[PDB]
């Protein structure tokens, strides 16, 4: 057939699809338990006749769990025995002989889903498949109990049915090199802007400031962001799996957590440093000095290292359950797993803090700006418009996450992954975000266009 | 788009007082530091005195006990005392207003600058 680029129309990435890989027992829309791709352990409310039935499948104490490779192995042997179970009917055949290759995988699909007595019912739908009706099996099939149970689905199988093309699933392939481009645009925009921050600081002597001192360590960590952990994530998500092994899978989540405790404990410093420029300057010119300052970056990275390789690397953030130990046995899994214990204190250290302390800090400067030696002019309206944009972005960015990162944790499989990952990006662009918020001064615009000779 | 209009300059003897004044013209926000400056034939922009908007202020060591800063009540004016006047005193002096609008820096005012003569 001489096929080998990406997407060929067939049954098997159908139904990946249509039901997702899923290695811990689970339920469907129904209520049944489901593992793997779609695989019906059992009809019983019992989770333990499931994992008696799994155990039974498998070949052994599974405790809930299989590999990817089990999985796999499932999702097939089910393919293969709903086609079996298509030729030895009476009713299945002659229509699965009269339909193309497409139409095929449909009627496949639905056996798999439904058995092969629940699509044998479909009399009429497959009379009107037989003689080549489409549309009126298309409208007929949207009749039925499945087409309510799982209208989703069902309305991707009846327009194969219908068109008699993957029209309904070849649009999924596009948003991943669609989604994929967006995060080589974050990349290429967090590594820009933070070098071109670090370059102004450290060329120009009259960017040499406290405040100044500190963007240099946001920029850091935010370059380190942008160059470590975003590309490898992207690369992780992409690829579906991870290929650089266990030790790198976890030096990379050490530098992920490293990074985004620094980038936030920094902001922090950085809304406190202002705070005490603004309100008491002649305090703060004489008190913190360079060395003082560069003493709290030292901190401030002690403290991010702590709550980051620390109990990584010394596997303390490790998770107990079965998936977790799985995960942290298969060298091609690099799955975020931990207790509550790491969670808690991590989100409360890397968020929590800084968030309470930015928002005192900032709340005291709007309130003490009130009652200095002073008509509701134009320059308030923008100054706390500045302030606005600076603590929106900041939670707009880093707070759903770390609500979801604590409540995922809580309460077990509440929040879907896609969503956690999501979020998580949705973090990961604020180190982009800052460059454009904390280097707006005269100073940083003539560095800025001095760098690269505008 | 603010004006600093100043005010005070002129020649004056060896020990003789002398009295600067900056009118800030415009918009400027709550948070600021408004303070005078000078240039000395042959030396770099010294900061000679600057008062915070609250209320704290903040002198030069070679004219502390000499000069005093203060400042009007709503007018954003700002009054530059010089007493016991020395022939090192001579310089331009530059009005000054430190603005902290956008919070993470501070936009700088300056004025048009007077001449203070000091005779040896
Ligand atoms: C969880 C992850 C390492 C990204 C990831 C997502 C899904 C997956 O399968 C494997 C990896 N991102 C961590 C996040 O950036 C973070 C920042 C600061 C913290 O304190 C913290 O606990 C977590
Ligand atoms: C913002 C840009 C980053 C998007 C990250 C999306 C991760 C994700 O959704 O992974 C699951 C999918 O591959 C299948 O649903
Ligand atoms: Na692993």
């Amino acid at each position: 057939d001489a096929e080998n680029l990406y997407f060929q129309g067939n049954i098997f990435e159908m139904l990946r699809i249509d039901e997702g890989l899923r290695l811990k027992i689970y339920k469907d829309t129904e209520g049944y338990y489901t593992i793997g791709i779609g695989h019906l352990l059992t009809k019983s409310p019992s989770l333990n006749a499931a994992k008696s039935e799994l155990d039974k499948a498998i070949g052994r104490n599974t405790n809930g769990v299989i590999t990817k490779d089990e999985a796999e192995k499932l999702f097939n042997q089910d393919v293969d025995a709903a086609v079996r179970g298509i030729l030895r009917n009476a009713k299945l055949k002659p229509v699965y002989d009269s339909l193309d290759a497409v139409r095929r995988a449909a009627l496949i699909n639905m056996v798999f889903q439904m058995g092969e007595t629940g699509v044998a019912g479909f009399t009429n739908s497959l009379r009107m498949l037989q003689q080549k009706r489409w549309d009126e099996a298309a409208v007929n099939l949207a009749k039925s109990r499945w087409y309510n149970q799982t209208p989703n689905r069902a309305k991707r199988v009846i327009t194969t049915f219908r068109t008699g093309t993957w029209d309904a699933y070849a649009a999924d392939e596009v948003w991943v090199v669609g989604m994929g481009i967006v995060m080589s645009l974050i990349v290429l925009a967090i590594v820009f802007g933070n070098v071109l921050v670090i370059t102004a600081i450290a060329k120009f002597e009259r960017l040499q400031t406290v405040t100044n001192y500190f963007i240099t360590s946001l920029a850091c960590a935010d370059l380190v962001m942008g160059l470590a952990v975003v590309p490898f994530g992207a690369a992780h998500i992409l690829t579906k799996t991870w290929t650089f092994g266990n030790f790198w899978c976890e030096f990379w989540t050490s530098i992920d957590v490293l990074c985004v405790t620094a980038s936030i404990e920094t902001l922090c410093v950085i809304a406190v440093d202002r705070y005490f420029a603004i309100t008491s300057p002649f305090k703060y010119q004489s008190l913190l000095t360079k060395n003082k300052a560069r003493v709290i970056i030292l901190m401030v990275w002690i403290v991010s290292g702590l709550t980051s390789f620390l109990p990584i690397q010394m596997h303390w953030y490790r998770a107990t359950h079965q998936e977790a130990i799985n995960c942290y046995a298969e060298e091609t899994c690099c799955d975020f797993f931990t207790n509550q214990a790491y969670a808690i204190a991590s989100s409360i250290v890397s968020f929590y803090v800084p968030l309470v302390i930015m928002v005192f800090v900032y709340s005291r400067v709007f309130q003490e700006a009130k009652r200095q030696l002073q008509k509701f002019a134009l320059k308030e309206h923008k100054a706390l418009k500045t302030l606005g944009i600076i603590m929106g972005t900041f939670t707009l960015c880093w707070l759903p996450f770390f609500i979801v990162n604590i409540v995922h944790v809580i309460q077990d499989n509440l929040i879907r992954k896609e969503v956690y990952i999501l979020l998580n990006w949705i973090g990961y662009v604020n180190s982009g975000f800052n460059p454009l918020i904390y280097c707006r001064s005269p100073d940083f615009r003539i560095a800025f266009q001095e760098l690269l000779c505008l | 788009q603010v004006q600093l209009q100043e005010s005070g300059g002129g020649l004056v003897q060896a020990g003789g007082s002398l009295r600067l004044s900056c009118a800030a013209s415009g918009s400027i926000f709550a948070l600021n530091i408004m303070g005078w400056y000078r240039q000395a034939p042959g030396k770099q922009r010294e900061l000679v005195a600057a008062i915070h908007s609250g209320g704290t202020t903040n002198y030069a060591n070679s004219v502390k006990g000499r000069f005093t800063i203060s400042r009007d009540n709503a007018a954003n004016t700002v009054y530059l005392q010089m007493n016991s006047l020395k022939p090192e005193d001579t310089a331009v002096y530059y009005c000054n207003v430190k603005d902290f609008g956008a919070i993470i820096y501070d936009y700088d005012y300056w004025g048009q600058g007077t001449q203070v003569t000091v005779s040896s």
